[PDB]
């Protein structure tokens, strides 16, 4: 009984970690998109330059 | 499609369950009413027990 | 009990989603990272060749 009481906690830190590990992934995945949008904008800008 | 149905399942099915350990829990509490009811009921039985084996004993000193 | 039982093992897929949920989100942020590491190399490239 005291097993199931203190490990329950275990589980609930087990789905919190998840829910923040996916919170923290999608944040990170929309970072990176930015920046190789912004990336792509500089590389075409850059293209034309150079057909220039 | 698949997740949207995967969240309906898991609240409704939560839901479900949870009124099913109600049901189960009432049914517990009714046994243990039931229970305190036959253990004063056993001790009554008991002292009748008792009281009739103090009654067999008074017809043992009769004869 | 019983109850108990498949409310645990629904739980348990619960967490398998969110853990695929989790797997999909670095999966697209993997492939985003490799646009943005291949877009920074030929962006780089451009710029010294655009100098030459």
């Amino acid at each position: 009984m005291d097993a199931i009481k203190k490990k329950m906690q275990m589980l609930k830190l087990d789905k919190e970690n998840a829910l923040d590990r996916a919170e923290q992934a999608e944040a990170d995945k929309k970072a990176a998109e930015d920046r190789s949008k912004q990336l792509e904008d500089e590389l075409v800008s850059l293209q034309k330059k150079l057909k220039g | 499609d698949i997740h949207r149905k995967r969240m309906e399942k898991d609240l409704n099915e939560l839901q479900a369950l949870i009124e099913a350990h109600f049901e189960n829990r009432k049914k517990e509490e009714e046994e243990l009413v039931s229970l305190k009811d036959r253990i004063e009921r056993r001790r009554a039985e008991r002292a009748e027990q008792q009281r009739i084996r103090n009654e067999r004993e008074k017809e043992r000193q009769n004869r």
